[PDB]
Parts: C-alpha cells; sequence; structure tokens
C-alpha cells in the first residue's frame, strides 16, 4: 500500500527530464486533431493528429503528449 | 511467432569481437550474450547487442548464470539512446547445444515472450551460409513423453542496412563484383552439383546407418515424404524425357536462334567500323 | 615540447558503432565517446566505441552522463576488457562533416579531461560501399600561435591526409585543428569472415536457389532487332556524303556490348538443361 | 568527374546575373529568387567578354 | 499507478521528428516516383519497403521522411478554421414558417432545399432538376438572410457557413486553396449547402477596370 | 514403387491391380483427385489414367535399398558431367 | 578495374534526387539548370550521356547536396491537375446545321482537316493556323461546341482556368505552362482549352503585382512557347474570354491567333432555339 509513493519518486524524477524538454517550448504549431488506425501490413494502433508548422511546412507527429486529447478542437 | 531472422554482420561481429574479450582470458565454454532483436513484423531482425559475462560448468553440465545487474541497467542504456531496441533473446557461439540450454531460454521469458537463441561460428569453416538459429516452443512428442522442450531450427539470413556498408564493406576491397551474366551464374552452377549432391550423399549414408544404428530417429516422417516431392522427376535410366526430350531442344530453340542472329550483326558492327575507322587513320596518315 | 603526428589503429569492432550509431541519429547530430588506449606519442589505438544518448534539441557538452560512463565502465570490469576513455566523437549526417561550434566549446573540456581527446566526424551520406568518409581532427592549441604554428614531424601521413582538401570550410577549420591519420590494424580473422558472411549469403543462399523463355527473347529481339535500325542509321548518318557534317562520333557503344552479354546471360542460364540436368 | 564532383558537391554550384561590372576585379553576382551578391576575383575568362 | 510511466514511455516516442508532407505528382517507374512538397520542391526519390500499393494513387498527399524523403504513410488533410464553420446552427421548419411572409417564400426553399434529401425519388422520377443556386437580395423589409439561413439547417444538421471576410485573405492572399479547402470541407458534408453573404464587398466589378485587387476578385 | 515415368497408366493396369470395370475406372481415379494423393488428370481417349506428383507413405527396408539404387543414380551421373563442365569451361573462366 | 570504375559511377548518386529545369547547354562537360526553387544551377554534366536527352529546355534530376546532372525525364511525366473529363456524354448533335451544308462545310474544312492530315497542306502551301478566340459572351455558346467536338472527334483536352497555375512562389509558375505545352506539341492530336484568360491580361508593375506581372509574362511566355509549335506539329489552342477589352494587342494579333471567331448576340435568333433546348 507504500508502494504509490515509491513510484511518486520517480514519476516527478522523470517530470524533471520533462522539464528540461519544456525548456523552451521553442516555436508555433498549428494544431489539426486526427484519429486513425493502420493495418499492419503486427498490429499497430494509435491516436495520430497531423500539425502544422508557421513556417509554412506541414509534418506528422503523434498525439501530445503531455496534454491528452481533452483539449481542444484543432 | 518467429519465423525467419535478420543477423547483421555488426552484431554478428559483437560475439565475434567478444571472442577476443574472453578468449585471452579463457578459459571453457565459449562466448555468450543477450540478444538485442528489432521486431518490425513476424520477420525478425537483429541490429546490435550487448555481450554479459557467462559460464557453463562441465561436471555440472547443468550450471548457467547470466549478469542480470548487467542485462537490467545496460537496457536502460541502450533504450534510451534507442527506443526501438528491445531484447528479443540471447545467443551464443556453439558450436553446437549441449542439454542445459533448455534452462538459458525458460528463465529470461520474462523479459520476452518468446527468446530466440542465435548459434553463431566465430570461425568460418563450413558447410556455406553461417551460424544457425532456435527458437523455443513444446511439441511434446507422439511415443508419449512428458512435455518435451526442444529448440526447433529458424532459418538465418544475412541482411544490409544504409551507412553501415561503409566500413564494413570497404576493408575487403578485394573482391570482383561480379560480375553478373557470365561468371557469377557458372560458378554457382560447378557448386550447386557440388553442394547439392555431397549432403546428397552425406544424409544417404546416414540414412542407410538407419536400418543398421541410431534408430530412432524414425525420423519420422518428414525423410522420405520431401524426398518423394523430389521425384517429381528421379530422374533415373534414362530421364524419362522422351515427353521432354522434343521440348528440351525446343527451349533452346531460340536462345541459340537469337544467339546467331545476334553474333551476325554485332559483327556487321564490329567489322564494318572498325574497318571504316582503321584505314581512315591508317592510309591517310602515311 | 616534442610532438609527433600520432597514427590511430581502429579495431573492427570501434568501426561498428561509429557508423551504427550514427545511424540511429539520422538525420540529426549525435554525440558519442571513443575508446581506446595510448600507447605513446605517435601512435594511438581505440580498441572500444560504444553508443551514448542522441540529442534532439541539440549537441551540447552537457549532453555525456557521467553517471553513464560510471556504470559503463563497471560493467566494462565483469566484460572481458576493462579499458580507460581516451576520447569523443560525433556524427555529422546533415553536412560534409565538419567540426561545429559545440565541437569546439567541447575540445578544451575533453581535452583537459584527457590528455589528447581527439575529435572525431563520421557522415553517412558521402559514400556507402567503397569509401571510408568519416573523419578526425585533434585541436592545435592556439596559445601556440607565439611558438612554432606548423606540426608535425613525419609529415606527408597529414600532407597525403591533406588530400584532397575537402573543399574549403573543412580545411577552413584547419586553422587552430589539425586531422589525423586512420588506418587498420588487421582484424582480417574477423575481415576474412566479413567477406565470407557477405558473398556466401549473396550467392544464391545455398549457390543452389535460383539455379519469358521465347517471349523474353520475343522482348529482347526487339532490343536486338528494332534497336538495331536506330543503331545501324548512325553508320549511315557517317556517310554524309561527303562530309559536311562534324565528324567523329562513335556510335558503336553501348548496345553492341550489351546485346553480346545479353546472349552471354541466354547461353549459361539455357546451360541450365545440360548443367543442372545430366 | 569524381574529384571535381566533389567540388561541386556541397552546395552544387549556382547560376548569376552581373548587374555592372568593375576595374576593381570585383563582379556583382545577382540570383533570381535570391538577393545580389558580389565576389572578388574571380578571373578565368578574359574580361572583355564579361 | 504504472500509468504515468505509459506516459514516460509516450515521450520516448515523443523524440521522433515528424515528417514532411507532400504531393505525389506522377511516376517515371516503379523506382521512381516524383513527390512536391507543400512547399513548392519537387523530389524525385527512393521508396521504402514497409508501404503498400495504396501509397502510388494519382496526386494524393503524402508524407515525405526527412532524410531518404521516402513516403511512409499518407495523412489526407488538416484543417484548422473547419470547426468555426462546424457551429452553424438555425431553428425551423416552425420557426422559418412563423416569418409570416413571404407566404410563398416559404414554400419555396422548403421543397428545393430540405425535400431532396429526404424524398430524392421524386425530382429524378418526373426528371425536373433542382436548382443549384439562388440569390435573396433586399431590404425591402427583412427576411434576405432568414429565408435561407433557416432552410439552411433544416435539412440536416449538415451546414456550412461562409463569412465573406475569409476571402480577401491577406497580401498575396493564399485564400484560393482556401476557398477549395473549405468547399472541400463542405463536400465532406452531404447534402451540402454553401452561404455566400454581403457579396457587394468580395463580389467586386470589372465594369470600370480599376486595380488588380479587382482581379483577384475574380480569381 | 516404380522410378516411372512411366506416368500416363493403361486402365487395364488399374482393371488388374485394383480389378475394377472399364465404367467404374472414372469414379475410383478421379476420387483420389479429391482425396489428394494423386493431381493426375485422366486421358480419356484411349481411356489411359495418367498421374501427377505422388503420396508417399511409410518406409520399408527395402525402400531404402532401393533408395540408395535409383537416389544416388542421381548423384553419381549429375556429378559425372557435371566435372565436364568443370572441365572443359573453367578455361574460358580463369 | 576499369569495369568496377563503371559500377562506381552509376553509383554516384544513387538516391535520393531533386527536380530541376535545364536553361541551355553553354559548353562540353557542363551546362546550367534551374532549381525547382528557381535558382538557375551551373553543373558538370555526367560523362555517360552528353547529348541526345539534354535538349534545350526539359526537367531533370539532380542530387540533393551536389545538384549533380544525370537523367532527364523520359519526357515527360507530365504535370499535377488533370486533363479529359469531357467523355462522359452525351452534350450536343450537330445535326442541327446538318440542313444548311453551307456553314459546315467551311466547319468542316475547319476541324477535322486541320485536326490531322498532313499531304494535303505542303501542297496548296497554305499555313493552318492554331488560332481560336471565343468571344461574344452572352449569351453562353462555348463549352457546348467543345463538348460537341469531343462527339465529332478524340483527342485529349487541357481544361485549366486562367488562375489555376497562380501559386505563392513564381519559381514553379514558368513550368507549368511550359508542362502544358510540351504535352501538347508530344501527344497529337491534342486540344488545351482555358477559360477566360483577360484575368491575367492586366498590366500592374507594382511589386506585389510583381507575380500577377509575372503571370502575365507567364502568358507572354506561353506565348513564346506556342510558336514553337510552329510548324506544323502540333497543338489547337482554343481561346474564350467573357471580355477582351483587357487583352493585349499582341494577343489578338495574327501570326499566332490568326482566327477570331466572335459569338454572336444572342438576339432574336437564339430566342426560339434555346427555349426548346430547355423544355
Ligand atoms: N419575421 C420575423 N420574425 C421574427 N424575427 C425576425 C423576423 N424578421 C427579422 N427578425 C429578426 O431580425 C434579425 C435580422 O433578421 P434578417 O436577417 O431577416 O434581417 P437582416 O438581413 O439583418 O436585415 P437586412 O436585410 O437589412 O440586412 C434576426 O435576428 C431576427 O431575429
Ligand atoms: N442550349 C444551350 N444554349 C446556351 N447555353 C447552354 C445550353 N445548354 C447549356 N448551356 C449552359 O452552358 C454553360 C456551360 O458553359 P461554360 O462552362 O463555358 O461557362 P460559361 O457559360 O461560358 O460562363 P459565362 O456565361 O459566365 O461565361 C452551362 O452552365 C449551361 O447552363
Ligand atoms: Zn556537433
Amino acid at each position: 500500500t507504500h508502494e504509490l509513493q515509491a513510484m511518486k519518486d520517480k514519476i516527478k524524477e522523470n517530470s524533471e527530464k520533462i522539464k528540461v524538454n519544456k525548456t523552451l517550448p521553442y516555436l508555433v504549431s498549428n494544431v489539426i486533431e486526427l484519429l486513425d488506425v493502420d493495418p499492419n501490413d503486427s498490429q499497430r494502433k494509435g491516436k495520430c493528429a497531423v500539425i502544422k508548422t508557421s513556417t509554412r511546412q506541414t509534418y506528422f507527429l503523434p498525439v501530445i503528449g503531455l496534454v491528452d486529447a481533452e483539449k481542444l478542437k484543432p | 511467432a518467429v519465423q525467419k531472422v535478420v543477423v547483421h554482420p555488426l552484431v554478428l561481429l559483437s560475439v565475434v569481437d567478444h571472442f577476443n574479450r574472453i578468449g585471452k582470458v579463457g578459459n571453457q565454454k565459449r562466448v555468450v550474450g543477450v540478444l538485442l532483436g528489432s521486431w518490425q513484423k513476424k520477420v525478425l531482425d537483429v541490429s546490435n547487442s550487448f555481450a554479459v559475462p557467462f559460464d557453463e560448468d562441465d561436471k555440472d553440465d547443468s550450471v548457467w548464470f547470466l549478469d542480470h545487474d548487467y542485462l537490467e541497467n545496460m537496457y536502460g542504456m541502450f533504450k534510451k539512446v534507442n527506443a526501438r531496441e528491445r531484447i528479443v533473446g540471447w545467443y551464443h557461439t556453439g558450436p553446437k547445444l549441449h542439454k542445459n540450454d533448455i534452462a538459458i531460454n525458460e528463465l529470461m521469458k520474462r523479459y520476452c515472450p518468446n527468446s530466440v537463441l542465435v548459434i553463431i561460428d566465430v570461425k568460418p569453416k563450413d558447410l556455406g551460409l553461417p551460424t544457425e538459429a532456435y527458437i523455443s516452443v513444446e511439441e511434446v512428442h507422439d511415443d508419449g513423453t512428458p512435455t518435451s522442450k526442444t529448440f526447433e531450427h529458424v532459418t538465418s539470413e544475412i541482411g544490409a542496412e544504409e551507412a553501415e556498408e561503409v566500413g564494413v564493406e570497404h576493408l575487403l576491397r578485394d573482391i570482383k563484383d561480379t560480375t553478373v551474366g557470365t561468371l557469377s551464374q557458372r560458378i554457382t552452377n560447378q557448386v550447386h552439383g557440388l553442394k547439392g549432391l555431397n549432403s546428397k550423399l552425406l544424409d544417404i549414408r546416414s540414412y542407410l546407418e538407419k536400418v543398421a544404428t541410431g534408430k530412432l530417429p524414425i525420423n519420422h516422417q518428414i525423410i522420405y515424404q520431401l524426398q518423394d516431392v523430389f521425384n517429381l522427376l528421379p530422374d533415373v535410366s534414362l530421364q524419362e524425357f522422351v515427353k521432354a526430350f522434343y521440348l528440351k531442344t525446343n527451349d533452346q530453340m531460340v536462345v541459340v536462334y537469337l544467339a546467331s542472329l545476334i553474333r551476325s550483326v554485332v559483327a556487321l558492327h564490329n567489322l564494318i567500323n572498325n574497318k571504316i575507322a582503321n584505314r581512315d587513320a591508317e592510309k591517310k596518315e602515311g | 615540447a616534442v610532438d609527433t603526428a600520432e597514427q590511430v589503429y581502429i579495431s573492427s569492432l570501434a568501426l561498428l558503432k561509429m557508423l551504427k550509431h550514427g545511424r540511429a541519429g539520422v538525420p540529426m547530430e549525435v554525440m558519442g565517446l571513443m575508446l581506446g588506449e595510448f600507447v605513446d606519442d605517435y601512435t594511438v589505438r581505440v580498441i572500444d566505441v560504444f553508443a551514448m544518448p542522441q540529442s534532439g534539441t541539440g549537441v551540447s557538452v552537457e549532453a555525456v552522463d557521467p553517471v553513464f560512463q560510471a556504470k559503463m565502465l563497471d560493467m566494462l570490469k565483469q566484460t572481458g576488457r576493462p579499458e580507460m576513455v581516451v576520447g569523443w566523437y560525433h556524427s555529422h549526417p546533415g553536412f560534409g562533416c565538419w567540426l561545429s561550434g559545440v565541437d569546439i566549446n567541447t575540445q578544451q573540456s575533453f581535452e583537459a579531461l584527457s590528455e589528447r581527446a581527439v575529435a572525431v566526424v563520421v557522415d553517412p551520406i558521402q559514400s556507402v560501399k567503397g569509401k571510408v568518409v568519416i573523419d578526425a581532427f585533434r585541436l592545435i592549441n592556439a596559445n601556440m600561435m607565439v611558438l612554432g604554428h606548423e606540426p608535425r614531424q613525419t609529415t606527408s601521413n597529414l600532407g597525403h591526409l591533406n588530400k584532397p582538401s575537402i573543399q574549403a570550410l573543412i580545411h577552413g577549420l584547419n586553422r587552430h585543428y589539425y586531422s589525423i591519420t586512420i588506418n587498420y590494424r588487421k582484424n582480417e580473422l574477423e575481415q576474412k569472415m566479413l567477406l565470407n558472411l557477405h558473398k556466401k549469403s549473396w550467392m544464391e543462399g545455398l549457390t543452389l536457389q535460383d539455379y519469358v523463355v521465347k517471349e523474353m527473347l520475343e522482348l529482347a529481339k526487339n532490343y536486338n532487332k528494332a534497336v538495331e535500325e536506330e543503331d545501324k542509321m548512325t553508320p549511315e548518318q557517317l556517310a554524309i556524303k561527303n562530309v559536311g557534317k562534324q565528324d567523329p562520333k562513335r556510335h558503336l557503344e553501348e548496345h553492341v556490348d550489351v546485346l553480346m552479354t545479353s546472349n552471354i546471360v541466354q547461353c549459361l542460364a539455357a546451360m541450365l538443361d545440360t548443367v543442372v540436368f545430366k | 568527374l569524381r574529384e571535381e564532383l566533389q567540388l561541386l558537391q556541397e552546395q552544387g554550384s549556382y547560376v548569376g546575373e552581373v548587374v555592372r561590372a568593375m576595374d576593381k576585379k570585383k563582379v556583382l553576382v545577382k540570383v533570381h529568387p535570391e538577393g545580389k551578391f558580389v565576389v572578388d576575383v574571380d578571373k578565368n575568362i578574359d574580361i572583355n567578354d564579361v | 499507478t504504472k500509468q504515468y510511466e505509459k506516459s514516460e514511455n509516450d515521450l520516448k516516442a515523443l523524440q521522433s521528428v515528424g515528417q514532411i508532407v507532400g504531393e505525389v505528382l506522377k511516376q517515371l517507374t516503379e523506382e521512381k516516383f516524383i513527390v512536391k512538397a507543400t512547399n513548392g520542391p519537387r523530389y524525385v526519390v527512393g521508396c521504402r519497403r514497409q508501404l503498400d500499393k495504396s501509397k502510388l494513387k494519382p496526386g494524393t498527399r503524402v508524407a515525405l521522411d526527412m532524410t531518404t524523403l521516402t513516403i511512409m504513410r499518407y495523412l489526407p488533410r488538416e484543417v484548422d478554421p473547419l470547426v468555426y464553420n462546424m457551429s452553424h446552427e438555425d431553428p425551423g421548419n416552425v420557426s422559418y414558417s412563423e416569418i409570416g411572409g413571404l407566404s410563398e417564400q416559404i414554400r419555396e426553399l422548403r421543397e428545393v432545399i430540405e425535400l431532396p434529401l429526404t424524398n430524392p425519388e421524386l425530382f429524378q422520377r418526373v426528371g425536373i432538376i433542382p436548382p443549384k443556386g439562388c440569390l435573396l437580395y433586399g431590404p425591402p423589409g427583412t427576411g434576405k438572410t432568414l429565408l435561407a439561413r433557416a432552410v439552411a439547417s433544416q435539412l440536416d444538421c449538415n451546414f456550412l457557413k461562409v463569412v465573406s471576410s475569409s476571402i480577401v485573405d491577406k497580401y498575396i492572399g493564399e485564400s484560393a486553396r482556401l476557398i477549395r479547402e473549405m468547399f472541400n470541407y463542405a463536400r465532406d458534408h452531404q447534402p451540402c449547402i454553401i452561404f455566400m453573404d454581403e457579396i457587394d464587398a468580395i463580389g467586386g466589378r470589372r465594369f470600370s477596370e480599376g486595380t488588380s485587387a479587382d482581379r483577384e476578385i475574380q480569381r | 514403387t516404380r522410378p516411372a515415368n512411366h506416368r500416363q497408366l493403361t486402365f487395364e493396369e488399374i482393371a488388374k491391380s485394383a480389378k475394377i470395370t472399364v465404367n467404374e475406372v472414372e469414379l475410383l481415379v478421379m476420387k483420389a483427385l479429391s482425396v489428394g494423393l494423386v493431381k493426375g488428370s485422366i486421358d480419356e481417349v484411349d481411356k489411359r489414367v495418367h498421374m501427377t506428383w505422388v503420396q508417399p507413405r511409410v518406409l520399408d527396408l527395402q525402400q531404402i535399398k532401393g533408395m540408395k539404387d535409383r537416389l544416388e543414380f542421381w548423384c553419381t551421373d549429375v556429378k559425372s558431367m557435371e566435372m565436364l563442365v568443370e572441365h572443359q569451361a573453367h578455361d574460358i573462366l580463369t | 578495374e576499369f569495369l568496377h570504375a563503371q559500377e562506381e559511377v552509376k553509383r554516384i548518386q544513387s538516391i535520393p534526387l531533386v527536380i530541376g529545369q535545364f536553361l541551355e547547354a553553354v559548353d562540353q562537360n557542363t551546362a546550367i539548370v534551374g532549381s525547382t526553387t528557381g535558382s538557375n544551377y551551373y553543373v558538370r554534366i555526367l560523362s555517360t550521356i552528353d547529348r541526345e536527352l539534354l535538349k534545350p529546355n526539359a526537367s531533370v534530376a539532380l542530387h540533393k547536396h551536389s545538384n549533380a546532372l544525370v537523367d532527364v525525364l523520359p519526357p515527360e511525366a507530365d504535370s499535377s491537375i488533370m486533363m479529359l473529363t469531357s467523355d462522359q456524354k452525351p452534350d450536343v448533335m450537330y445535326a442541327d446545321i446538318g440542313g444548311m451544308d453551307i456553314q459546315k462545310q467551311e466547319v468542316r474544312e475547319a476541324v477535322e482537316l486541320p485536326l490531322t492530315h498532313f499531304e494535303l497542306y505542303k501542297q496548296i502551301g497554305i499555313d493552318p493556323p492554331r488560332g481560336v478566340l471565343m468571344y461574344g459572351p452572352p449569351g453562353c455558346g462555348k463549352t457546348m461546341l467543345a463538348k460537341a467536338v469531343a462527339h465529332h472527334t478524340t483527342a485529349a483536352f487541357i481544361r485549366v482556368v486562367g488562375s489555376e497555375f497562380v501559386q505563392k512562389y513564381l519559381g514553379e509558375g514558368p513550368r507549368m505552362v511550359r508542362d502544358v505545352f510540351r504535352l501538347a506539341k508530344e501527344n497529337a492530336p491534342a486540344i488545351i482549352f482555358i477559360d477566360e484568360i483577360d484575368a491575367i491580361a492586366t498590366k500592374r508593375f507594382d511589386a506585389q503585382t510583381g507575380a500577377d506581372r509575372e503571370v502575365q509574362r507567364i502568358l507572354l511566355e506561353l506565348l513564346n512557347q506556342m510558336d514553337g509549335f510552329d510548324q506544323n506539329v502540333n497543338v489547337k489552342v482554343i481561346m474564350a474570354t467573357n471580355r477582351a477589352d483587357t487583352l493585349d494587342p499582341a494577343l489578338l494579333r495574327p501570326g499566332r491567333l490568326d482566327r477570331k471567331i466572335e459569338f454572336p448576340l444572342p438576339d432574336r435568333r437564339q430566342k426560339r432555339l434555346i427555349f426548346s433546348t430547355i423544355t
């Protein structure tokens, strides 16, 4: 029952590894939320949202990570 | 599950360079390490790995130990640099397998659902594409034995990758590539009879040995079954080609015709143009 | 004081993680560490190379974790050979693999740790099979500008490495740096099987496996006939006549020698009837 | 061609447009999508053809 | 408890760089494909072994690798503004027929707009085609917008609202493909309805030839 | 049992071994086509039943001795003339 | 070793590559090629084929870093968008004018004979023009006789709006209209239809309209490309516009467009005909 405090230390220690990834939120990216599954060709399932960049280039990245899809519309 | 494996020369060397590690200090057994597999599909691939200190006693033939402090934290190392790379099993240089090898795989099944072992060879000798691969399953047996755990052979094939042929394929430098279309196919033919009919004689002598001794293997039945699939044509005396006789030369029909037609005009290109350019320079100079 | 040109002995096992760990960081640049032994001033050996975590935010001197090496050296003790660290390396796939602005900042830090700390770069792109590519360099001290600035004795191992001179910006870094010679101490035991494992796997898998009949020759005859008239109009084009057209022009190749080998493919493949059978 | 390609390997090689010529031997270069450039000598062909 | 470490392992997947989208054109051979990124450069590159036959396509948007520029997986599209056009709502039915006038005009777009979805067979059997457009002007009274607006969401939850502010765009306005994009996602809704309001601004007349702003209006 | 081929078989031979009448040979050999022991189509002009592939079953001590006779015979015949391919054609390769 | 050196040059550069536009052949062993981004690149040509596939203007593949000249298109992969789509049928039957035979005789000589005929031209010596200019709407006319020609004869129809090639960069523009007109001379018979080019005919020097003036020089570029069809093979250029007042004088000048087809005002004649077709 006390194992909750044991894992609470490693998630805060790994949240510090997120801190160096949170400095800094270097650029703006227009978000578009998408849900699709790709049959292969074993099975790979996941939610992936197409992302933009204001540089006029467009990229493709999995759903964030950190803040989930609960927020927001694209 | 695991059908075939892809072994890179880079990860196979990781077993070979460790043969210099513990080869100088000795003493017994062989080189053994844990295998890092890359699984994108049913076909298995291996990129890197890590060699672990390992020993197997003789007396005491059933004694084996991996170092699992080496296995745990070093996994978090390769995992941090490469997220896709994970342990699919273990390996060793053999050359053959003692009965104790049953316990090495069952212990590490906590790491991977099925751990594939790769028997490698540090000194290339015979008979062909080297090393080996096994998969751990349970077929029990027909005779009624208690559940039998026996490693089934997995076909191993070498494969390449981008950027890895830089230093690897450079150091040889002595190979002639290839040449496809002339020598490449014919050297195989001389070997296809050699390597084809030598295993023919090695097995047919062991199959005769069956009646004598070493029975079981009965086998059964796989031996004669696919041998009879080889029997679609025997081919025995004489060749039973009465239907394939006129068809024999009929396949050589156009191959000889074109070879007769091409060499005629290729000559007209070679002979004429050579005579033209030759006398233009030769006689107009003097 | 006395400085002699260094010779780098690389092991075939150390060559693996140079291109392999570099391939994992492609396209982005990685940061590694070289592992070896210092024999003397004029020669040096790298007996091992290991992978270090790639930086997705860009390479920095703090990308190397000191507890990563301290846990690694302890695992090297239980491993066959626990050899001391020597120097560092980094991949540069996106360009011609030259020392960047971060590479010089991590130089004075690593050359303070270890004496030499040879700077080694590698790129996948320049070739695939038959070129060494890679790169190497060693910092010559800028404080030495008061003293003689032209090492080393035993020159042309540098001088020949100074060929091709590899464009401008690369040798533009020859200010404050000098490259180092890379030769291969013989692994040929492993290198002999490196050729055997490669070619046997490439020879029909058993040499047996691999060993559109008239139609492939009906498709070939279009290359063996319909190509002839476009080839044999050129000698009538060589006839001017005569002579107002610019000469010489040689149309003899390459179709003639291709159709030659085209029969060499078809004749010995048809010999499979006489070879395989009986 | 391999050695010459290494000279053309890094950025390739471009094509400029000279708007004016100077006696100092520096020639102004202009690329259509890019901005105007200029460079020191640079002397290959006879200058009268420039 | 362990779900946090699962999100930590998801951050390891976040370390992967995003690839670059592109539009294919055609194919020279099976080993040579011509792709064109949204930025406008074209690349003839090779392809990897994990793709399928559905990648080829007649010029369908694909994503290109960051090194070999090979196509991994094709994303259909992406649109930021679409959701703001999804939220338009109007009542009636009754509230449309409650406007009090004109009586026959309520009887107009009723069977013109709403009817094709519920009973498409009535038009195709007799052979009469429904109108593909309409124009409502004013203001002799009110009801220019409301007459078409209430029947707009009365067809179904389907509607797409267009404001004249999105056509002008900016200097060298790229909304030419956004007018195509907005109508592309208008076809995502079936059966589609298209609005245009206050066209006396973006409807610029070529009678007296003015600045090129009148030309891009025609474009 | 036989090395064959000797692949196509005459109905009278089936009418001897299997001792079946001529009108019933159809149902006989064609049912084996569905069972999977032989895929060979039947030639109904001369009423001769042609065979394809084969179904192996078990083995006997005389089958191994019968094997070494007609199996290694393929090994000794091919390798003998394979040396002729190696002998004469090694000069044009070098 | 020299045969091994043949594998060397064929190994370079392997993959990847980038498309580029060839400009002209300046001298041996090297030539200049415009990049897809628009910047012209001067590149050493590959030592294999220096001549036949070079061509004055073509799209040639280049390496990423080195931009090396290796191989051009067949030609061609053509370009984006699409063609045809007018073959769905039915549209309009030509039998309406079949009673006159005075009108069809001039049409019969101006349609199917200019499509494919050879020995009849050089004999009489008259060079048939490619020019077709359609003005006069209202009424509509036009596309009726377009899909009606599809009933008459079968050919590839290039259908693009005058604004279809307007993009964010000015480097892709000259290539698209070049790829449109280069398939017209490549494939026969070919018909290209552009609707209302009077838009880009607007003349404005301003830099923000510089691209807008860049596409009118593109219109003058493809204008330079339409004399490349001369002579005689091959193209059919049909032009339609609602207002020709904004068009330039040199666009309607003969020698390029030699035939102005004025669609008459509906007046009284088109009244009864147009009530019958709708009913
Ligand atoms: N017959 C009606 N019944 C109820 N409400 C009405 C009626 N006519 C107008 N309204 C109210 O007036 C507002 C504007 O309606 P509407 O769009 O018809 O006029 P408008 O188009 O804004 O005026 P204009 O035509 O001058 O632009 C709406 O919000 C609506 O609630
Ligand atoms: N018999 C006919 N007579 C005249 N016009 C017709 C006839 N049949 C169909 N049409 C019209 O022709 C139109 C197609 O013409 P097109 O696509 O060339 O545009 P357009 O009419 O030239 O446009 P605009 O009139 O604005 O220039 C259709 O919308 C159709 O309504
Ligand atoms: Zn760096």
